[PDB]
């Protein structure tokens, strides 16, 4: 419960976090074709080499947010805060950068209870949680093979544990056993990723990329595993009759696209576009007992999800005496269809607006990102809930003369 | 024992005489409990005895 309430994060690998860095995040997510060399972007490793010469780039980010949530009358709001990147990138040759960092993947954050009574007179209560997520590192090089053309890879080591809960008290009763079952899922293999950018010289002060990004389809090293508690309490730990499970996990093949445009380094627009190939994976898992069969195959089940987005940023008169003109001013906007499938049709569908600065430290070239977004998301059949979450975003690149010699 | 032996025969109440007197005997209802809760967690079985002053 440090990055999501979203009760939607019950199914699957919860939702996906985009590793979108500060300018991304308030440019709507264009990080396929963005060259921008004053700040990092992990989103496609051939973006890499445009990295000053000098140059030592450390870049990391906070987040808050309140997401007010509804559905079937009821109305509640929800306030979390998260931690959303750090990542080193560094120049090895006139030709060739490096970079290693930490991300997330994705996460999940739900409690969602109940308190009944029976006509016979018991009152019980139940209570559904859970917690963890999906987390990556990686070290990524990208490498200059024309004057216009490069090309990258990300390595990255693929690790994380996803815990799910169900229970049922009884208060007020004086002595009894509490049923909890929690269903676990550890995970630790690796990750690769691929990208590629081109760069044409426009009408001699315009400058117009293009960039693509791929990932193959994966197998998954995992410990999924089936425990159910019973008689825990406020003084004693109950007993644990747990269970080991043969089930296979996977990430699929995932494609992306995008340009950007940019005039006299005053301007610059872009849009992305992308799609992850989940509907064509192979989740499952082999046991004897219905129940956990029925589960894995009810909560671990995807569609095929799609991003679409545009953005833009604007440097007015970067050399005159005024720190207004040295504010980079961004914009930006998308769409979504998340992977949710929720009995058998698809569950939601999401918008987004967002906007942000770029403020420079004088006699640095250090910036400080502040960004804030606006996202919507729609509940495609009527037992669903919608959800409105708005949220700050703060991000420093720092910067400093690093490999310097006499 | 004859008194004890009386005390035997009543079948509104049983008792408890201690020294050597009185038990008192349940049949629990484990076949029904078998047919119709079977597929379920048991969380609790409580059974109560409560007296006369």
């Amino acid at each position: 419960q440090n990055n999501t309430n979203s009760p939607y994060t019950r199914y699957g690998y919860g939702d996906l976090s985009d590793q979108s860095f500060g300018n991304s995040k308030a440019m709507g997510g264009i990080a396929f074709g963005l060259r921008d060399g004053a700040q990092i972007n992990p989103t496609n490793p051939a973006s890499y080499t445009a990295i000053d010469s000098l140059t030592f780039l450390f870049e990391g980010g906070v987040s808050l947010q309140n997401m007010n949530i509804s559905g079937g009358g009821l109305k509640l709001n929800a306030k979390n805060a998260s931690f959303d990147y750090l990542a080193m990138q560094f120049r090895l040759a006139p030709w060739m950068a490096m970079s290693v960092g930490l991300l997330p993947y994705s996460n999940v954050g739900y409690t969602v209870s109940d308190s009944q009574t029976t006509d016979n007179g018991l009152a019980y209560s139940r209570s559904f949680t859970g917690d963890g997520g999906l987390h990556q590192m990686y070290v990524g090089a990208g490498v200059k093979v024309l004057k216009n053309l490069s090309v990258g890879v990300n390595a990255s080591y693929f690790w994380g544990d996803i815990t799910r809960t169900r229970g049922m008290f009884y208060p007020g009763t004086s002595s009894y056993d509490s049923y909890q079952r929690k269903m676990v899922t550890s995970i630790s293999d690796y990750k690769l990723d691929f990208g590629a950018q081109y760069t044409q010289a426009l009408n001699k002060k315009s400058s117009l990329t293009i960039g693509a990004v791929y990932s193959p389809k994966h197998k998954l090293n995992n410990d999924y595993t089936s425990i159910v508690i019973m008689g825990a309490s406020s003084s004693s730990y109950g007993t644990e009759y747990k269970d080991v499970l043969d089930a296979t996990f996977e990430l699929p093949n995932t494609f992306g696209v995008g340009f950007t445009y940019n005039y006299d380094k005053r301007l610059t627009v872009g849009a992305d576009y992308s799609l992850q190939q989940w509907s064509k994976t192979n989740f499952g898992v082999v046991t004897s007992d219905e129940n956990v069969r029925q589960d894995f195959n009810e909560t671990f089940t995807y569609c095929d999800r799609t991003k679409i987005s545009v953005g833009a940023e604007y440097i007015p008169n970067l050399i005159g005496r005024s720190y207004f003109a040295h504010i980079k001013y961004r914009l930006g906007a998308y769409y979504t269809t998340p992977y949710y499938k929720i009995d058998g049709k698809k569950a939601s569908r999401e918008y987004g607006v967002t906007a942000g600065f770029g403020l420079p430290v004088p006699r640095s070239r250090s910036i400080l990102s502040i960004s804030g977004q606006f996202v919507r998301v729609k509940g495609l059949e009527t037992n669903m809930v919608n959800e409105n979450i708005f949220r700050v975003s703060i991000g420093l690149t720092f910067n400093e003369r690093w490999f310097f010699k006499r | 024992p004859e008194r004890i032996d009386a005390l035997i025969k009543e079948d509104k109440n049983t008792y408890l005489k201690s020294p050597a007197g009185i038990f008192t005997e349940a049949t629990l209802p484990i076949s029904d409990i078998q047919n119709e809760l079977t597929g379920d967690t048991l969380n609790a079985v409580k059974l109560t005895f409560t007296n006369y002053n």
